[PDB]
């Protein structure tokens, strides 16, 4: 709530099934490999 | 043949089958959807 930034992008998808804890850096499967890559120094958070 | 095997052992008594002095595809495993898991320990699955 202090900091501040540029700009901030909120991308929205939908996943169903097993595999939603791959959304996170670093991660690997099918999922993360195919679908949504992440970057390996992402700063943010992911909510579900 | 061990992956796609008629009766498993159980876990007392686990089986241990050695392979040797052949061609070794690992493409097949990796591509695969029917794993439900695939995590490795040591090396990475895409240089095997
Ligand atoms: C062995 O398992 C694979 C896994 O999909 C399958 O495609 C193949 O038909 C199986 N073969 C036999 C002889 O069980």
């Amino acid at each position: 709530n202090d900091l501040c930034f540029t700009n901030v992008y909120a991308d929205s998808f939908v996943i169903r099934g097993d595999e939603v804890r791959q959304i996170a850096p670093g991660q690997t499967g099918k999922i993360a490999d195919y679908n949504y890559k992440l970057p390996d120094d992402f700063t943010g958070c992911v909510i579900a | 043949e061990v992956f796609n095997a008629t009766r498993f052992a159980s876990v007392y008594a686990w089986n241990r089958k050695r392979i040797s002095n052949c061609v070794a595809d690992y493409s097949v495993l990796y591509n695969s959807a029917s794993f439900s898991t695939f995590k490795c320990y040591g090396v990475s699955p895409t240089k095997l």
